[PDB]
């Protein structure tokens, strides 16, 4: 609520978001940052392992 | 050990899963990508081979990618590294 | 019941959220104007009711209700209708008390109901008034129901609720066992073509009847086929008398959509048990048997009505022609030579109903589509191919064709140069999905349907109709449809009291001529003065065999069911009765909704249906919280960005799913660019780091 | 013991269309589920006729109503639906009915073609009066169990022809039970009496001749065959 | 009863009826 | 999944997968023979169902378990079949209720419909921990007839040696079986079989065995009734032997031990199993309800006519003048609670155990006791509109039929139950909303913070005689926690050390011990700067195990805070408080 | 009339002595109607040989006990019903089974006259402590179905032979269960699963042809009643 005045004073001290909680995200729609939106998890590399690949 | 025969989308068991990955998301972005690559694999047999390999187990008459990446990942056939 | 209400919200009165739970309350001075019982579930409870049923409007618009003045505990017939204000004043007797054949009050005191609202007892002095009967403080609706005083406050508010939601049957047959209120309130509602002057039939066929009374001039009544009602049911009509019989003023001569002989009849007795089957029945389902399908015991009608209109636009005006453009040849082989379909045509989901077209303007065509036309011989065309198709899910024979049009007088709205509606009947059987109630009540779906042949059995090879489950009865307080129930068995058996030297104890008192009856016989309780739990247990030991001297029931009232499936016989006795049961209007045909993709409104891009139009499931808030708290971060964003808004989105992932490509990973959406620009206006200068 | 001797079927007649069969002796705890499986075959998979679609040359469809006539078309359709007809030739043989002035048109007043017969002469149709005249033809047909009216669009047939479903089932009533004497000192036998009852299309015998063919022609594959 | 071709629905109550139903729709 | 809603959802799916089998010339051809429903569309659609799963989800959606995966199977009709179990977790009857459904497309999509929101992998709530797939109403008094012991039935266990054997042992369950065939054994008496198949409990196994008793071929002859085998035929090979009257406590105690102790697939087909048999017993149960079978108490008149005289004595004391009004008004409710409580009592004394009624609710199934002592009996005594009880009271029984003044006084609290039940309802979304808006930051972060700070409980405060009784609450207090400091006896030595997780044998261990107060980690001192560790928060409830790097622990603990406040009823006593 | 289809018996061959056959497609509903019949018939109807009552020399009148055996009387019974045997000879034929000395007594140790056979030669069914021998003397008879301990007709004017139940039938448990295939090709047809565990007398494929035989002999009686009949017909293998 008051989003004008929430507005009119971030913009002055030129503050900063970190986009760390889950409702920023869903608001700017980006990826929510938690369960599978980590970056360890959907940043995985999957490439099949030298042996098995030597059968193809 | 022995329990029963699993049927369909229960089969492999996440039991036996869990153990080839640390949590569950990491097992589920696993079975992803490696379906995302089956699935390209299919599309460009047609002209130029390319890189991408599988699927490394023989599918079934018509079986979707998914199931596919999981019955590979339970025969421990490829590796991955989290980020 | 939909005249006779009354509701405190609407105009110049107060609202339904600014009212607190004060005037929803009942209050002690309801007794006899409006009934408590009967009133919406919704957010509506104590705001919308209904009148009673000796209730009366004072000149003014003060309630009345009807008394009998005692004098000097000498019960008189002087009925003198009271309103609310001076009943407080005096002391009113009750109901059913033990008068002697005078007035005279049997005992020394009575029951009464103060001025304040209390409930007193007094001597039979100051008893001043008395009710007329029981059954004052009952609706209508709510007056239909046998057993009344055994069932919950919820449960009866919910069968008077679910009554008049019932759909009108083919064969419409009357109930075994009701109340007083049924012959007396179907005359009334106004379908039930009554002999206007005792006269002499002298000509009925399906279409009219004609009565010549007895001073020359005949009068001729006109009975409606077939005509739509306003929720699609079928308001069918039928004579029920001969050339030769006599008939007097206020006799019934015409059935009505659910009256039967002049009737309410809402449903049908089914042979039921109380046994649990085999867990098809777990939780309120209902199993049914496979007759109630074959013989069309609870086959229904229903009537829909499609409508379209042809205007003047812009470029020109719509019309309505056979013509059409690039389409096969066997969409045209019901179309009558002018457009619309032909009575008669069984139509199906997708077919045409309206041959519409409308001017397509003027475009220009890129070079892969104008190299096509040259191809096959096919110069384009201006016009729109905007037709009335029916919708999904929707088939059966087409009833009557409607036609307006300007240039015949045919007044419509501004620009409208004509206007064709077309009426499609369509006979629907009892499916698994669609709801069933009784009057106490219990409802549920109809969960399986089995064979004939797999159903428990009575000895004699008879199957049971519908299983009901046990643990519904309990818990709910409504042990009244089981009364009828057993009661239920005995109208349909039928009884004779053994009672040839004396009558016994338990039915000494009841009626006269009621110690026997022939079997499938009808009868009646009133609401709160019927059947007495120690007179069914009379009349369930007399329950004349079937056929073969054998009797079924014993005398508890349970069968000895033979299992049709397994085929030996269950270990218990087994209870088992006729239930009236009626079909409500919540059939799986008209729940049952789906969509690939459709229209999407044009200011947000959000999907939105209509009529035809599919209309799209709404993801509201808990269930994102759900899907985040299962930590499934794609398919969240799947629903909010690629299903709902996302132009560039959707159409790229439909190619892609066509195509056989993999789907797009979500990316950031195109609602992210337009939350900048629209800050921007406000010289607010944002930028992503 | 292993008490050596051979079931044996006989039968008491009670009335022209329902008869007692008597089977013993059984093994204990046959008798049941021998009477069940003997039941559960009779009423579905008896072979038996019945009218399939009709048509009137009034009226297009079926929720309209012939001049004349008392009731309108669907309960011709409704009364329609309880003809005992018994075809004996595989085809849609048709029959027709045709009536004038005031009277009653009951079933006994179709005219069935060599081949078919109507078993129950009394049943009532429907009723004119002296502007009444109705004429219609229905379409007999061979099948077992029971199937829903087939879609009009669905064949190639005209705006008159109507569909209406079909009830192929001579069989009205079946029942059973067991006398187990089971006199405890280890010779035991039961007794299965089946009770049956038709719609006065074939007798009883040819009905449970029928159940027990369907049930030989079927078990064997069980048999030796394996 | 008080109607002139209405079937004998055989009833079970004990009193009687002084007052008979008001025309309904009256209202 | 009906074949309409089923090819209407997969037309994109269908119109491509019936291109490559020719059935079309191009996709537009495809879309139009799909759209007109040709026969050769319905061959292609089973084969594009398999394995894709789709999300079931029910309004209003609660809690976490609202929404869930499920395998979907063509299936003629217009009706969503649902199975049994998943009714609880959704709350959904089938009365006329409506279930929406919905789709994954991508791949991560499907691969978190398999993984995380599959049916068969969410048995245990995330708020307590039980299981929600457990058996109810109808399966839970099949299981308990099924399992129910019965003295004096047919072939009980005869034995009177002195002049023939003892007649009631069997050579195993299969020789059970085919004398139960036969009207020889009923299926509830006590035997002695000999059980070949079946692991005999710890305590006869011990004994019998000692070094190793396993059960995979070695017989121990058992006396229990035939019921019980059959019953145990259903757990795993290796879980133990029961031999216990199954009531719904023991069943969920079983359940959770096989959560506990054996993995995620073998408990959903146990549940398959126990479900099949439990319909299969409860038809067979011959549980009906007749009005022959409502009993009412023998003696009620001569209670209520004591009470009567009680009542009168006091409202005549009052017209004297001796007490006010409210005086008497107590009094008189009093009195009135009294009658109502002594006339249950004789009633549940009159009751056979084995009466129908009586029986759906002793098994726990469903329903509780005064409801039954509202049907036969007294209904007790009225609510008022503003909530002050009334003074009458309601004396007769809804199997005897109420009067009309009673009937008119109580509809005032049964339509006011509605209005509050519908207020309720509205009023905790509204609790629950802003629960979740307060704490959607949370979520774990770091695999351990740490710290040492924490937080301590109770455990079984000590006592006089009873040197160690357990804390009542000990289960939603002290299980699912990871001990800070190491825990220890009198001096001694380690009794359980830093990092164990407080389960089921740890806490016998301490206890044994017998210390009384464990230091326990906790969320309230957690070290991470935003969000806190997996080791902080301890165990996860639904999963069994630690929980994971990416839960948002926030939104769960709002849910489970919020879902259950549709039960509250009544400084304040209920939700506002 | 022709059923439209064949249901094909499909066997499968699960531990030795545990075939669990198929029977599909059958036409609705078929699968109750024929599978409690199966059921019923190969439990009580295939015949086959058995002990009827033993007598144990020193039991007279105490019961429970026998000297130098582990096992008590009260368990040496039920652990003989459970002696696999086939008979041809039909009639009360007993056999004696004794042994002296410390030693485990096995099936083989006894000798069967002529035409009675046993089985399993190597099932344990006593164990002398030492220096004490045991004499036992059964009667083997044939039979069908499950006969409880027939109480003869002396009820104390028998030397004291006790009488055990008896389990003629070959097979010792059965069960079915029924599915939906193909409910659109086939239109909800059903699928029989039979499961039969068979003492080892005979296979369990040889022990359901024999059913299906004494059934076909059985409902035959009603089909010859009207040869000329017309119920549905499956046509050739
Ligand atoms: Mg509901
Ligand atoms: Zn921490």
């Amino acid at each position: 609520q008051e989003t004008t005045r929430v507005l009119t004073d971030a913009a002055i001290n030129c503050r900063s978001d970190k986009l760390n909680g889950l409702k920023e995200n869903v608001i700017i729609g980006k990826l929510i940052p938690a369960g599978t939106g980590i970056n360890r998890y959907r940043n995985i590399a999957v490439q099949p392992t030298e042996e098995a690949r030597a059968a193809a | 050990g022995g329990y029963d025969t699993p049927l369909g989308i229960t089969n492999p068991p996440i039991d036996e899963l869990l153990d080839r990955v640390s949590s569950k998301y990491a097992l589920v972005i696993y079975a992803a990508k490696r379906a995302r690559q089956i699935n390209d694999y299919y599309n460009q047999l047609g002209e130029g081979i390319l890189e991408y390999v599988g699927p490394l187990v023989e599918p079934g008459l018509q079986e979707k990618p998914l199931s596919i990446a999981l019955r590979e990942i339970h025969a421990d056939l490829l590796e991955h590294t989290e980020g | 019941t939909h005249k006779r209400r009354l509701s405190a919200l609407g105009p110049g009165g107060l609202s339904r959220e600014r009212a607190g739970l004060e005037v929803r309350d009942v209050h002690p001075s309801h007794y006899g104007r409006m009934c408590p019982i009967e009133t919406p579930e919704g957010p509506n409870i104590g705001l919308i009711g209904s009148l009673s049923v000796y209730a009366r409007v004072n000149p003014f618009g003060f309630i009345e209700t009807p008394y009998r003045k005692v004098v000097d505990g000498v019960v008189s017939d002087e009925i003198v209708y009271l309103t609310a204000d001076e009943e407080d004043r005096h002391v009113v007797a009750q109901a059913n008390s033990p008068i002697d054949a005078d007035g005279r009050f049997v005992e020394p005191r009575v029951l009464v109901r103060r001025k304040a609202g209390e409930v007193e007892y007094v001597p039979s002095s100051e008893v001043d008034y008395m009710d007329v009967s029981p059954r004052q403080m009952v609706s209508v609706a709510t007056a239909m129901i046998p057993f009344l005083e055994h069932d919950d406050a919820n449960r009866a508010l919910m069968g008077a609720n679910m009554q008049r939601q019932a759909v009108p049957l083919v064969r419409s047959e009357a109930p075994l066992v009701g109340t007083g209120m049924e012959l007396r309130a179907a005359i009334d509602a106004g379908d039930v073509v009554v002999a206007e002057e005792s006269g002499v039939i002298e000509e009925v066929s399906a279409d009219y009847i004609t009565v010549m009374h007895d001073n020359g001039t005949r009068r001729t009544y006109r009975m409606r086929k077939f005509a739509r009602s306003n929720h699609g049911t079928c308001a069918n009509q039928c004579p029920i008398v001969d050339a030769g019989d006599r008939v007097e003023a206020g006799q019934v001569i015409a059935d009505g959509p659910c009256t039967d002989d002049g009737e309410m009849a809402l449903g049908k007795n089914l042979l039921v048990a109380i046994m649990p089957w085999e867990g098809h029945n777990y939780e309120d389902a209902i199993i049914l048997s496979n007759r109630l399908v074959e013989e069309d015991v609870l086959t229904s009608i229903h009537i829909e009505e499609h409508e379209i209109d042809a205007r003047d636009t812009k470029l020109g005006a719509e019309e309505i022609t056979r013509d059409i453009p690039n389409i096969s040849d066997e969409v045209l082989a019901d179309l009558d030579e002018r457009g619309i379909v032909r009575i008669g045509a069984e139509v199906r989901d997708g077919d045409i109903l309206v041959g519409k077209v409308t001017p397509k303007g003027e475009t220009e065509l890129t070079p892969e589509e104008r190299l096509l036309r040259a191809i096959f011989g096919e110069k384009a065309r201006e016009v729109r191919d905007t037709s009335l198709k029916v919708p999904h899910g929707e088939s059966g024979k087409v009833i009557g064709i409607r036609v307006f049009s300007r240039e015949d007088e045919d007044e419509l709205p501004a620009g409208v140069n004509e206007l064709v509606r077309v009426y499609v009947a369509q006979k629907r059987k009892i499916s698994d999905g669609d709801k069933l109630a009784g009057r106490h009540g219990n409802k549920g779906v109809i969960g399986k349907i089995l064979p004939v042949e797999d159903m428990p059995f009575l000895a004699d090879g008879t199957p049971v109709d519908i299983i009901l489950n046990t643990h519904g009865v309990p818990r709910r307080m409504n042990i009244g449809q089981i009364l009828e129930t057993h009661l239920g068995w005995c109208a349909h058996s039928g009884w004779k009291v053994d009672a040839a030297k004396g009558v016994p104890d338990w039915a000494a008192r009841l009626p006269d001529e009621l110690l026997e009856a022939q079997p499938n016989a009808i009868v009646s309780t009133p609401v709160f003065d019927g059947a007495q739990e120690a007179e069914l247990q009379g009349l369930l030991s007399c329950t004349l065999p079937n056929r073969d001297g054998d009797v079924l029931v014993d005398a508890d009232g349970k069968a000895m069911l033979f299992d049709g499936r397994s085929g030996e016989p269950f270990p218990y006795p087994v209870t088992v009765g006729y239930m009236y049961i009626m079909k409500l209007h919540h059939l799986v045909d008209d729940k049952i909704h789906a969509r690939s993709t459709g229209p999407y409104s044009m200011i947000t891009q959000q999907p939105l249906g209509g009529k035809a139009q599919f209309g799209g499931q709404r993801f509201g808030e808990m269930e994102c919280w759900a899907m985040q708290a299962y930590g499934a971060a794609y398919t969240l964003q799947e629903l909010l960005t690629i299903k709902s808004d996302d132009t560039v989105g959707r159409v790229k992932v439909y190619e892609a799913i066509v195509k056989g490509e993999n789907i797009p990973e979500p990316g950031i959406p195109e609602s992210f660019k337009v939350l900048l620009k629209e800050l921007q206006s406000l010289c607010l200068n944002v930028e992503v780091l | 013991m292993l008490i050596s001797q051979r079931p044996t079927l006989s039968e008491d007649v009670l009335t022209d269309n329902r008869s007692q069969f008597v089977i013993e002796p059984l093994e204990p705890g046959f008798g049941y589920t021998l009477g069940n499986s003997l039941r559960r075959t009779l009423l579905s998979s008896i072979p038996g006729a019945a009218v399939t679609s009709i048509r009137i040359d009034g009226v297009l469809h079926e929720f309209t109503t012939v001049p004349g006539v008392k009731e309108d078309v669907t309960e011709i359709i409704l009364n329609l639906k309880s003809l005992v007809v018994s075809s004996e030739e595989d085809e849609p043989v048709t029959m027709y009915l045709r009536k004038q002035g005031p009277g009653e048109v009951t079933a006994g007043d179709i005219v069935p073609p060599a081949g078919v017969t109507v078993h129950n002469p009394g049943m009532h149709i429907a009723t004119l009066n002296d502007k009444g005249k109705l004429e219609v033809e229905l379409v007999v047909e061979r099948g077992r169990g029971y199937v829903p009216a087939v879609q009009n669009r669905a064949s190639g047939a005209e705006i008159g022809r109507i569909p209406v479903d079909s009830i192929y089932s001579p069989v009205l009533k079946v029942t059973y039970k067991v006398d187990a004497t089971r006199v405890e000192q280890r010779t035991d036998f039961d007794k299965l009496i089946l009770d049956v009852e038709t719609k006065n299309s074939i007798s009883p015998r040819d009905a449970l001749a029928s159940a027990g063919k369907t049930l030989v022609e079927l078990f064997g594959l069980a048999r030796e065959l394996n | 009863n008080s109607v002139p071709g209405a079937p004998n629905r055989v009833s079970f109550a004990k009193l009687r009826e002084p007052l008979e139903v008001p025309g309904l729709l009256d209202v | 999944l009906p074949k309409l809603m089923a090819l209407e959802l997969f037309k994109p799916f269908v119109m491509k997968r019936l291109v490559d089998l020719n059935h079309a010339q191009n996709i537009k051809s495809a879309k139009r023979m799909v759209e007109r429903q040709r026969p050769q569309v319905w061959d292609v659609l089973e084969e594009v169902i398999a394995e894709h799963p789709v999300l079931l989800n029910r309004a209003p959606t609660l809690h976490r378990l609202g929404i869930q995966a499920f395998e979907p199977m063509l299936v003629e009709g217009k009706a969503i079949q649902l199975h049994p179990l998943v009714c609880e977790a959704f709350n959904a009857d089938f009365d006329g209720d409506q279930m929406a459904v919905h789709l994954p497309l991508s791949a991560e999509a499907q691969a978190e419909a398999r993984i995380l929101m599959l049916s068969s992998n969410n048995i245990l709530s995330p708020a307590s921990g039980r299981p929600l797939a457990m058996p109810r109403l109808d399966m839970v008094t099949g299981l308990y007839y099924l399992t129910t012991e019965v003295p004096g039935d047919t072939g009980e266990y005869q034995p009177a040696s002195g002049d023939h054997p003892e007649t009631g042992v069997y050579s195993s369950p299969a020789e059970a079986i085919m004398a139960a065939d036969r009207g020889v054994l009923s299926v509830r008496a006590k035997i002695k079989v000999r059980l070949t198949q079946l692991r005999p409990p710890v305590e006869i196994e011990a004994e019998l065995f000692g070094h190793s008793g396993w059960q995979p071929g070695d017989a121990w002859m058992a006396e229990t009734t035939l019921g019980r085998v059959m019953f145990n035929e259903l757990l795993p090979l290796g879980y133990p032997f029961v031999n216990k009257q199954m009531h719904k406590k023991v069943q969920a105690a079983i359940i959770n031990d096989l959560a506990e102790r054996y993995p995620m697939i073998v408990v959903a087909q146990t549940v398959d199993k126990l479900k099949d048999a439990g319909f299969y017993w409860a038809t067979r149960s011959g549980v009906t309800v007749s009005m022959a079978d409502v009993l009412v108490p023998p003696r009620k008149k001569e209670i209520l006519d004591h009470y009567e005289e009680r009542a009168d004595k006091v409202e005549k004391q009052f017209q004297r003048g001796a007490l006010n009004h409210d005086e008497r008004n107590e009094a008189l409710v009093e009195i009135w609670k009294e009658a109502t409580d002594e006339v249950g009592q004789a009633l549940r004394e009159h009751y056979p155990d084995d009466n129908p009624i009586i029986t759906i609710v002793d098994s726990g199934a469903t329903g509780n006791f005064t409801q039954t002592r509202t049907l036969a009996g007294m209904k007790g005594l009225v609510t008022n509109p503003k909530g002050e009880f009334i003074p009458r009271p309601v004396k007769s029984s809804f199997r005897e039929g109420l009067t009309v003044l009673e009937y008119f006084i109580n509809t005032h609290g049964a339509r006011k139950g509605l209005a509050d039940t519908a207020l309720r309802t509205a009023d905790s979304g509204y609790l629950t909303r802003r629960l979740v808006d307060v704490s959607q930051d949370v979520i774990v972060r770091e695999h351990d913070c740490q710290t040492e700070r924490g937080i301590v409980v109770e455990l079984a405060e000590r006592a006089p005689d009873g040197t160690l009784i357990r804390d009542p609450y000990i289960e939603t207090s002290a299980y699912a926690r990871t001990l800070g400091t190491d825990a220890v006896d009198e001096a001694g030595n380690v009794i359980v050390e830093r990092g164990q997780d407080l389960g089921d044998p740890e806490i016998d261990a301490l206890l044994a011990a017998g210390i009384t107060q464990v230091k326990v980690r906790s969320v309230l001192t957690c070290a991470t700067s935003t969000g806190v560790c997996a080791t902080c928060y301890g165990r996860s409830m639904a999963t069994g195990k630690l929980v994971d790097i990416g839960e948002a622990v926030g939104i769960v603990a709002a849910q489970s805070i919020g879902e259950p406040g549709t039960q509250l009823t009544m400084i304040t006593g209920g939700l506002p408080r």
